[PDB]
RNA sequence: GGUUCGUGGUAGGAGAGCGUUCUAAGGGCGGUGAAGUCAGACCGGAAGGACUGGUGGAGCGCUUAGAAGUGAGAAUGCCG
RNA sequence: GAAAGUUAUAAAUGAAGCGGUCUGGAAAGGCCCGCCAAAGACGGUAACAGCCCGGUAGUUGAAAUGGCUUUCCCUCCAGAGUGGAUCCUGAGUACGACGGAACACGUGAAAUUCCGUCGGAAUCCGGGAGGACCAUCUCCCAAGGCUAAAUACUCCCUAGUGACCGAUAGUGAACCAGUACCGUGAGGGAAAGGUGAAAAGCACCCCGGAAGGGGAGUGAAACAGUUCCUGAAACCGUGUGCCUACAAGUAGUUAGAGCCCGUUAAUGGGUGAUAGCGUGCCUUUUGUAGAAUGAACCGGCGAGUUACGAUUUGUUGCAAGGUUAAGCGGAAAAAGCGGAGCCGUAGCGAAAGCGAGUCUGAAUAGGGCGCAUAAGUAACAGGUCGUAGACCCGAAACCAGGUGAUC
């Protein structure tokens, strides 16, 4: 018997082209280069969601620096404190103490002097 | 079986591969033929025997012998199957016949000597061998051609 | 239709017993005064189709 | 073995069947794959189309090889062209093929068996009527409780029973040397006279 | 159900599946609205599958098998 | 030339529910009750009907013409034996040389048959053939003619069938199709289906020259109004929530304020100032973002298939055995019958032949191939191969029959 391809195309093509709501011009329109584009969204979604972590670390520790610097410290040399005296606190917590609770910073800082000495 | 519950023998039907419907089945656009050459075309390839230009392998040895138009082949019949018949019976051709042991006779019937037989029997036969002869007349029958 | 057999190599080749081919020495025609007896008298036995060639040609003579 | 009823709807005493064609293990195997051949055996395979060389026309090519900025083109009844020939398609074709005899026999013998083991198979004594009266025979269906569709094997007993009977929407009824692996398994219930059952006997 | 070792990949080998049209049996829904079509923020590891609402105005799924004119983004591809 | 019968070409008769009720524009549908059936095929009827209509099963019917089958009529008819003295039994033929062809058979060791050209028999005590030819034997009588059935095909007519198509499909043509159109001509050759159950196809009023509209009316529906069921995408517009005139951008992704909303309710939706990272898809390549190729965009169509053989794997039946083919039978069935044939059970040798062995060889030597150390076969399914166009499109060219000197 013969198959004649009704109904199946549109349907899958027209998943293609909801995804690529929100792209300029044409590229929100056209199977053809809706296609290319959610294409390449997906690969730099893959990309991106690796270099989001490495993003957040750098940004905690130029906030940790900032902050440390004004106790008289590196980020270096308060690093090697704090590892040194034992205290495992990783930097996304060590930034947030930095911006809104500074007292219990001051308090971290103050036993990884202790520590170097 | 209910005619809506049919599930045939397990493993006795595969399903068919069709080739060049896409990237994802990895018989997609070559669909199994490699690049540009004579192979990957439509209706291309080479003879059963080609070699590229080489002389092929039947043409660099020689031929050899004829075929005889008298040529004889006589139905073999070895010893354990006579085994079966009780003894005293007369071994005659028409009796293998309709045993269903020989299903035609090409040329006559030969007894040949492969197993051991140890009863008497009297066998008629078109042709026999020399140990098949004193392999029936040790166990006391006797053989005459016919 | 069915398949036909190549008739130039039904002249050449023997099925043994165990379904291998059996063929003949090539070098045996016409200039015996340019080979040694050792030479001659071992090519005038037979040989064997080796695994290369069988695969090669096992479909031409299929019914033979 | 088993109860024989009569026409009446009552019991007429008892009846045995042999065992080597009713009392068998059934094969499924077996069955699936006769039917399988039976099914496939009844297609007449009457289907046609048209290649590039039967489409009408064609021949001349359509313009140079070139020099015309087009793509090169032999003929208008190409595959690609709107109304070119099929590629491949479908041609005149057979589907039938059997299977070797005795799996044949065993087929049948274990889907009459299977009938036994489910209690589907009635045996009645005769079956007659003096003349075709399809509402004698639903009042007899009714009688012998069966509510569903039924195959009905019969012998050289009368004719009527054939005639009242095709046009009850699920009963077919057979002379006891048509009956088919495909037949036995499309109906539900299998109503068989007494002849009828040595008639089998003597077959198989 | 557990322990150990693994899981980049072109040509290519092997395996398991989705979806389309038709047939057979069982079992269903549909003028209290079928297929199609439009829109959604739902579900599955993928191909994909439901649910709800609008338009439509008469046919269509499900389960187990079977058969194929079986899935298109490209051919200076053919037609609109 | 008649009589009878049958059949083909018009037709007749033909059972049973206006059943109640619900939705609905309309009931054939749902629910609750009845009946017919040798009739539950098919189609129509305001949605899906055995019981509404045409019909169906069954039973009937032919004035007229044709076909067929018998019978009568009509016509026409010698066949056995024994002797076979003597006569007859296909002449420029049968053959042969030379040159060709047909035979599976390419001149070959080339029998058999036919054509052209030359030569040219015997005739029953005779002649031909049995793959050069001779002898023996076996079979048969050329150089005259006729002959049904079994076989091949379908422009047609009747009755049906389909795991055949469904308007880019199926015939080139579902429609005034070999038409319109193109060409001097031979010749090439399209596009184009659907209002509604029923035209009930919009009386009348208003703007306008008209077309076209807004009401009114018919209709279940007019967003069914004469390309009129459904009505996707490209493409063209109107209105608006968020952003945008100091900015260098494969147009996105990750972080993210502000503003606007409220869902298949869940760590939701829309837009996004600013910041980081980021040179399309395909093909072909050692290597392409490539200044190498293809694509304006959207839609439909468009490429490993089938038949018959070979081989290997999986499954099923039987097993030293396995299995039928054509055909008869039948419903385009299923059994049954059909053992002819095929593969296997023994191999070695060019062959005579020998045989668990055999060949080479002077050999009981050695060595090659085999047995010991035995599972095959029928059917189906997957992979690959062969003959077929064989995976799809693409040449320049070749041959055969015709049409052209209106340039
Ligand atoms: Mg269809
Ligand atoms: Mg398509
Ligand atoms: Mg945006
Ligand atoms: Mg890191
Ligand atoms: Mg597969
Ligand atoms: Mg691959
Ligand atoms: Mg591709
Ligand atoms: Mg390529
Ligand atoms: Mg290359
Ligand atoms: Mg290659
Ligand atoms: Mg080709
Ligand atoms: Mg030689
Ligand atoms: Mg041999
Ligand atoms: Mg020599
Ligand atoms: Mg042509
Ligand atoms: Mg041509
Ligand atoms: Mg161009
Ligand atoms: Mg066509
Ligand atoms: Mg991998
Ligand atoms: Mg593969
Ligand atoms: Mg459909
Ligand atoms: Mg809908
Ligand atoms: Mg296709
Ligand atoms: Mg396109
Ligand atoms: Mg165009
Ligand atoms: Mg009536
Ligand atoms: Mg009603
Ligand atoms: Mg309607
Ligand atoms: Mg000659
Ligand atoms: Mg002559
Ligand atoms: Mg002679
Ligand atoms: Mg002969
Ligand atoms: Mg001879
Ligand atoms: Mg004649
Ligand atoms: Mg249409
Ligand atoms: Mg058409
Ligand atoms: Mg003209
Ligand atoms: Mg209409
Ligand atoms: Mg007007
Ligand atoms: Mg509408
Ligand atoms: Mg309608
Ligand atoms: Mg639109
Ligand atoms: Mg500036
Ligand atoms: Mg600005
Ligand atoms: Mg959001
Ligand atoms: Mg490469
Ligand atoms: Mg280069
Ligand atoms: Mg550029
Ligand atoms: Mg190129
Ligand atoms: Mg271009
Ligand atoms: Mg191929
Ligand atoms: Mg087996
Ligand atoms: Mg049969
Ligand atoms: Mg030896
Ligand atoms: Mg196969
Ligand atoms: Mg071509
Ligand atoms: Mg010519
Ligand atoms: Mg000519
Ligand atoms: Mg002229
Ligand atoms: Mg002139």
């Amino acid at each position: 018997p013969r198959v004649k391809g009704g109904t199946v195309t549109r349907k899958r093509r027209k998943k293609i082209v909801k995804l690529a709501k929100g792209y300029y011009g044409s590229k929100h329109l056209l199977f053809k280069v809706a296609n290319q584009a959610v294409m390449k969204s997906y690969q730099y979604a893959y990309r991106d969601r690796r270099q989001k972590k490495r993003d957040f670390r750098r940004l905690w520790i130029a906030r940790i620096n900032a902050a440390a610097r004004m106790q008289d410290l590196s980020y270096s040399k308060l690093m090697h404190g704090l590892k040194l005296a034992g205290i495992d606190i990783n930097r996304k917590m060590l930034a947030d103490l930095a911006v809104n609770d500074i007292a219990s910073f001051n308090t971290l800082a103050d036993s990884a002097k202790k520590a170097l000495a | 079986m209910k005619l809506h519950e049919l599930k045939p023998s397990e493993g006795s039907r595969k399903e068919r591969n069709r080739v060049g419907r896409g990237t994802g089945s990895g018989n997609g656009k070559t669909s199994g033929r490699g690049h540009k050459g004579q192979k990957a075309r439509s209706g291309g390839g080479v003879r059963l025997g080609f070699e590229g230009g080489q002389l092929p392998l039947f043409r660099r040895i020689p031929k050899r012998g004829f075929t005889n138009i008298n040529r004889k082949e006589f139905a073999i019949v070895n010893l354990d199957v006579l085994n079966r018949f009780e003894d005293g019976t007369e071994v005659t051709p028409e009796l293998l016949i309709e045993t269903g042991i020989i299903r035609n006779e090409k040329s006559g019937i030969k007894i040949l000597s492969d197993g051991n037989i140890e009863k008497k029997l009297t066998v008629k036969a078109n042709k026999f061998s020399a140990a098949a002869k004193e392999a029936i007349e040790a166990a006391g029958g006797k053989t005459e051609v016919i | 239709p069915k398949m036909k057999t190549h008739r130039g190599s039904a002249k050449r080749f023997k099925r043994t017993g165990s379904g291998k081919l059996k063929r003949r020495h090539g070098f045996t025609s016409h200039m015996f005064a340019n080979k040694s007896q050792k030479q001659k008298r071992k090519l005038r036995k037979s040989a064997m189709v080796s695994a290369g060639d069988f695969k090669r040609i096992r479909q031409m003579v299929a019914k033979m | 073995k088993l109860s024989l009823l009569k026409q009446d709807g009552t019991n007429a005493g008892e009846i045995t069947l042999n065992d080597t064609v009713f009392g068998i293990e059934p094969n499924e195997k077996v069955v699936v794959d006769v039917i399988l051949s039976q099914r496939a055996s009844l297609r007449q395979g009457t289907h046609k189309v048209k290649n590039r060389s039967e489409v009408r026309g064609g021949g001349r090519k359509p313009w140079r090889q070139k020099g015309t900025g087009r793509a090169r083109q032999g003929s208008i009844r190409s595959p690609q062209w709107r109304g070119g020939g099929v590629v491949f398609g479908p041609t005149p074709r057979s589907y039938a093929y059997k299977l070797p005899k005795k799996v044949r026999r065993l087929a049948i013998k274990s889907i009459l068996s299977s009938k036994v083991n489910e209690e589907k198979l009635v045996v009645l004594e005769g079956l007659t009527f003096d003349a075709p009266k399809t509402k004698e025979f639903a009042a007899f269906l009714k009688n012998i409780s069966v509510d569903t569709k039924a195959l009905i094997v019969v012998a050289g007993e009368s004719e009527n029973v054939e005639l009242s009977a095709r046009n009850l929407q699920g009963i077919t009824v057979i002379p006891a040397e048509s009956i088919s692996v495909l037949e036995v398994a499309k109906h539900d219930k299998l109503i068989i006279t007494k002849a009828a059952v040595e008639k089998v006997e003597e077959v198989l």
